[PDB]
């Protein structure tokens, strides 16, 4: 996780074998990518959805 | 908030504006469907409370207001252990029926200690409301936001001469002229992490507005975390 959050968009946390496991706060999916984070409900915190 | 710009209608979905004794005299964030934070000097006594929800221009009507009452009020429990200090200047807002979620109504997000640290380290946050526009001046109609700076605890501490303690920090500009004010009170400190926007602070004390060698004193939000995350929960 040293480095720009071991590529997670949001939350890092050291496992093991010097490897990354991303995680998400709530509202969001750990993308199947492994790193990303995509919305699981229709009005996820902290984004602007206004268009 | 002075020197800053007004927001777009949905820019800022978290925001809500408290209306009691007085009107529109504090902001507010949303942490879920049901619980508001905002700042404790905003609600002491048991004075009867509203929230508004998807407000923009508080004298017109944007066919996005949810009004709610407030029926329970938490002040963090060492708000006013000592007098006159505004340490831990955070409070919890209970509604009476759940606000309706949506592009104008989005709860702010929350992370946990450590990271709601690492974002406010970032340097930048967002912050907005409806109050003084000018100091000792007029409250703003439409509402307002202002990006502003970090500053470092050293920097901070002598900019004056009240205590500031582990929990709060200084943000503002050295040349100053932007700032948060009278009315932004309990307002949410945001810090955009790649498009999502988690809370870092909220607005709670100065000295004037905007002058040159002082700043805005902020509650930070990564040592209440835990507390919000326990009080707010939903069942
Ligand atoms: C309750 C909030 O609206 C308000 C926000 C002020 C933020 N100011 C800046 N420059 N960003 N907070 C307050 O009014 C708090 C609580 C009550 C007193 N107070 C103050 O900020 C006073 N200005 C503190 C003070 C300074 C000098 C002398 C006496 C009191
Ligand atoms: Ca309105």
């Amino acid at each position: 996780c040293n480095i720009k959050n071991g590529r997670c968009e949001q939350f890092c946390k050291n496992s093991a074998d010097n490897k990354v496991v991303c995680s998400c706060t709530e509202g969001y999916r750990l993308a199947e990518n492994q790193k990303s984070c995509e919305p699981a409900v229709p009005f996820p915190c902290g984004r602007v959805s206004v268009s | 908030i002075v020197g800053g710009e007004d927001a777009k209608p949905g820019q800022f979905p978290w925001q809500v504006v408290l209306n009691g004794k007085v009107d529109a005299f504090c902001g507010g964030s949303i942490v879920n469907e049901k619980w508001i934070v905002t700042a404790a000097h905003c609600v002491e006594t048991g004075v009867k409370i509203t929230v508004v929800a998807g407000e923009h221009n508080i004298e017109e009507t944007e066919h996005t207001e949810q009004k709610r009452n407030v029926i329970r009020i938490i002040p963090h429990h060492n708000y006013n252990a000592a007098i006159n200090t505004y340490n831990h200047d955070i409070a919890l807002l209970e509604l009476d029926e759940p606000l309706v979620l949506n592009s104008y109504v989005t709860p702010i997000c929350i992370a946990d200690k450590e990271y709601t640290n690492i974002f406010l380290k970032f340097g930048s946050g967002y912050v907005s409301g409806w109050g003084r526009v000018f100091h000792k001046g007029r409250s703003a109609l439409v509402l307002q936001y202002l990006r502003v700076p970090l500053v470092d605890r050293a920097t901070c501490l002598r900019s004056t001469k009240f205590t500031i303690t582990n929990n709060m920090f200084c943000a503002g500009f050295h040349e100053g002229g932007r700032d948060s004010c009278q009315g932004d009170s309990g307002g949410p400190h945001v810090t955009e992490v790649e498009g999502t926007s988690f809370l870092t602070g909220i607005v709670s004390w100065g000295e004037e507005c905007a002058m040159k060698g002082k700043y805005g004193i902020y509650t930070k939000v990564s040592r209440y975390v835990n507390w919000i995350k326990e009080k707010t929960k939903l069942t």
